[PDB]
RNA sequence: CGCGACCUCAGAUCAGACGUGGCGACCCGCUGAAUUUAAGCAUAUUAGUCAGCGGAGGAAAAGAAACUAACCAGGAUUCCCUCAGUAACGGCGAGUGAACAGGGAAGAGCCCAGCGCCGAAUCCCCGCCCCGCGGCGGGGCGCGGGAAAUGUGGCGUACGGA
């Protein structure tokens, strides 16, 4: 929808930011036990509801 | 330089306020040199700038209140900001003196028969 | 003095007195909101025994309750079940009405606190009743020790609980033979204590 | 005196205003959009620059609770220039980019190097 | 028709985004959130889901003002205090 | 089903009843809570008796216990007017007493 | 009609304060089933139970007899043992089912209306003084305002009281 408003827009813009990946060094720390972002959505896949 | 809390408590009010500005300037380019691309000790510094920021703001909201609650120390009526915040429900009870009143009736009773220290033998 | 002389006469309600007086102020009543305040009591007798004096914090509401039993909320007879629960219309409330007049009170007016209730007068489908209502944070409640048990906050929403003078008489407590059922806290504290089983470390 | 109308309407009863005895706050609240938290940094993107040798003007980053007309004095006060008009939008990112048209007297190279973008 | 091919006219929705919740069950033709009641003063909960009540609790969010509470709990609400300096 | 040779029981267990189980593993830790109280009482009234204030010689209702003396609730005014001692002081100086009780002997 | 009390009833972004909502393991007041059993099932039983509603507190409620008893009598409320699976209720079927007394834990009593006596002897707010002021507290001054005679305060509550 073109049509937007401003609450959806920003809800939108946190989503898009969270699909990032994780950083290289995250790994490099002492007691980390992520091997990847498992939070991430795809638009064909998960459709973030609304 | 390492900007400290105990010696901006004695400089004026509009010298902070000359102080605080500065670091607000001095603040503005820093993150222009973080989109520009510049050196990476220049970006560890803008961590110090926002805490010294933080420093000089809290003395101006620190010496601004002891001198609201002093001139509100004699009177009756105070802001809500200087009244005691603490656990609604015990705001609402009573005072210290109004649970200590007595009745007429019941300091008759302790006057003319006070409770007794004694003890029994065996 | 002159209070006793309105005892009895309120004891008269079948004289020509008070039945001329018992149909104006039930019209009266009847034509006004069915919830507002009286600046005075109506039976100053009545409230004096009930514990309302006459200074400032002492608030007096007069309500009415429509009059009639209780049926059941239900869709046109929506009792699907056993042929006992299918009574609809001859229910009765297990409370009073005078104890349904302290609790629309008390629910108004959040702020103060409901003390006693008295009987002013009554129609075919209305009971008209005066709730006497007590601020807690007036300086000459709050001040003064005989009344400050108000201020507490246990005492929070009496009526509500059924611990005024209206609400204890549906409780069905209190000493004898013939409150056995309500021996301990109330009636559920029995049914509790009589429903569990000790099961010692030793048995 | 005289019942003209046959309708009765609640007299004008005198009102007063506030004179409370303290003030509810102790003290007011404090500017937290000044100046500086209004402009946060502007943008060296390929297109930036594009749009400033070209249609003379400032892109910034600012706040999304800023106005035009608060950017139009922000600019204003920050670098002692003026401004002919601002355009603005939110970008999918979260925060607000403005487009700052600056006045054919002033060259917005020249405030570019004082301010370090380039 | 009333299986796949009815699904192609879904492009109306029904609830939205609430704004006491969060949750995305606001009805907008009821103008009612059925998931916590937002036009009802009272936040809707019931003891036939406990499940759905520790979902939301006391406990689940930040307690951004509840969590100061318990500690100045310990310490009998001292106010106007300071430690003494050197 | 009974068997060949037993009793007739009710056992009344028809109800929720494990909802409403009351454990006694508080007991042992109750013990030393009322042990603790009772030391703090006596320390707080360290002249006069644990104890507390006398009771009255009383004989038993119930004509199965009739025979038997227990330790009352108070003694009455009776008790008191005879003894000399006003019913208001008497209280000050350990001495139980209730209007209730009567004297009928 | 002018002028002035009083009673009812309004308006306030009036001065000063109060309630809303959350949690809800425990508690109080309502409302309140059907699964199940009775080898069916309808009274019963499940069960004042689940669910629903309101209200608090750190505990709540109850509580100092219009009591229990018929003994040579006990003597506020609450909890444990026992009474007792008893008296009793029940298509007297399934099943349901207390209370007194006794031994313990604890143990604290009291206040009004009315009856009357005291010159309203009473209380709230606002201003001033003094002293602490994060619980504005007390005392003193108010031909300062108000509440209160449609009854405040002291003596005084069944054990008697003046
Ligand atoms: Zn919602």
């Amino acid at each position: 929808s073109s049509h937007k408003t401003f609450r959806i827009k920003r809800f939108l813009a946190k989503k898009q930011k969270q699909n990032r990946p994780i950083p290289q060094w995250i790994w490099m720390k002492t007691g980390n036990k992520i091997r990847y972002n498992s939070k991430r959505r795809h638009w064909r896949r998960t459709k973030l509801g609304l | 330089a390492k900007i400290k809390a105990r010696d901006l408590r004695g400089k004026k009010k509009e010298e902070l306020l000359k102080q605080l500005d500065d670091l607000k300037v001095e603040l503005s380019q820093l993150r222009v040199a973080k989109v520009t691309g510049g050196a990476a000790s220049k970006l560890s510094k803008i961590r110090v700038v926002r805490k010294s920021i933080a420093r000089v703001l809290t003395v101006i909201n620190q010496t601004q209140k002891e001198n609201l609650r002093k001139f509100y120390k004699g009177k009756k009526y105070k802001p809500l900001d200087l009244r005691p915040k603490k656990t609604r429900a015990m705001r609402r009870r009573l005072n210290k003196h109004e649970e200590s009143l007595k009745t007429k009736k019941q300091q008759r009773k302790e006057r003319l028969y006070p409770l007794r220290k004694y003890a029994v033998k065996a | 003095g002159a209070y006793k002389y309105i005892q009895e006469l309120w004891r008269k309600k079948q004289s020509d007195v008070m039945r001329f007086l018992l149909r104006v102020r039930c019209w009266q009543y009847r034509q006004l909101s069915a919830l507002h305040r009286a600046p005075r009591p109506t039976r100053p007798d009545k409230a004096r025994r009930l514990g309302y004096k006459a200074k400032q914090g002492y608030v007096i509401y007069r309500i009415r309750v429509r009059r009639g039993g209780r049926k059941r909320p239900v869709p046109k007879g929506a009792t699907y079940g056993k042929p006992v629960h299918h009574g609809v219309n001859q229910l009765k409330f297990a409370r009073s009405l005078q104890s349904v007049a302290e609790e629309r009170a008390g629910r108004h007016c959040g702020a103060l606190r409901v003390l006693n209730s008295y009987w002013v007068g009554e129609d075919s489908t209305y009971k008209f009743f005066e709730v006497i209502l007590i601020d807690p944070f007036h300086k000459a409640i709050r001040r003064n020790p005989d009344t400050q048990w108000i201020t507490k906050p246990v005492h929070k929403h009496r009526e509500m609980r059924g611990l005024t003078s209206a609400g204890r008489k549906s409780r069905g407590l209190g000493k004898g033979h013939k409150f056995h059922h309500t021996i301990g806290g109330s009636r559920r504290a029995a049914w509790r204590r009589r429903n569990t089983l000790q099961l010692h470390r030793y048995r | 005196k005289i019942r003209t109308s046959p309708t009765f309407r609640r007299p004008k009863t005198l009102r007063l205003r506030r004179q409370p005895k303290y003030p509810r706050k102790s003290a007011p609240r404090r500017n937290k959009l000044d100046h500086y938290a209004i402009i946060k940094f502007p943008l060296t993107t390929e297109s930036a620059m594009k749009k400033i040798e070209d249609n003379n003007t400032l892109v910034f980053i600012v706040d999304v609770k800023a106005n035009k007309h608060q950017i139009k004095q922000a600019v204003k006060k920050l670098y002692d220039i003026d401004v002919a008009k601002v355009n603005t939008l939110i970008r999918p990112d979260g925060e607000k980019k403005a487009y700052v048209r600056l006045a054919p007297d002033y060259d917005a190279l020249d405030v570019a190097n004082k301010i370090g973008i380039i | 028709t009333k299986g796949t091919s009815s699904f192609g006219k879904r492009r109306n929705k029904t609830h939205t985004l609430c704004r006491r919740c969060g949750s995305k069950a606001y009805h907008l033709q009821k103008s009612t959130c059925g998931k916590c009641g937002y036009p009802a003063k009272r936040k809707r909960k019931y003891n036939w889901s406990a499940k759905a009540k520790r979902r939301n609790t006391t406990g689940t969010g930040r307690m951004r003002h509840l969590k100061i509470v318990y500690r100045r709990f310990r310490h009998g609400f001292r106010e106007g205090t300071t430690p003494k300096p050197k | 089903a009974p068997s060949r040779n037993g009793m007739i029981l009710k056992p009344h267990f028809h109800k929720d009843w494990q909802r409403r189980v009351a454990t006694w593993f508080n007991q042992p830790a109750r013990k030393i809570r009322r042990r603790k109280a009772r030391q703090a009482r006596a320390r707080r009234i360290a002249p006069r008796p644990a104890a507390g204030p006398i009771r009255p010689i009383v004989r038993c209702p119930t004509v199965r216990y009739h025979t038997k003396v227990r330790a009352g609730r108070g003694f009455s005014l009776e008790e008191l007017r005879v003894a000399g001692i006003h019913k208001k002081v008497a209280r000050t100086i350990g001495i139980s007493v209730d209007p209730r009780r009567r004297n009928k002997s």
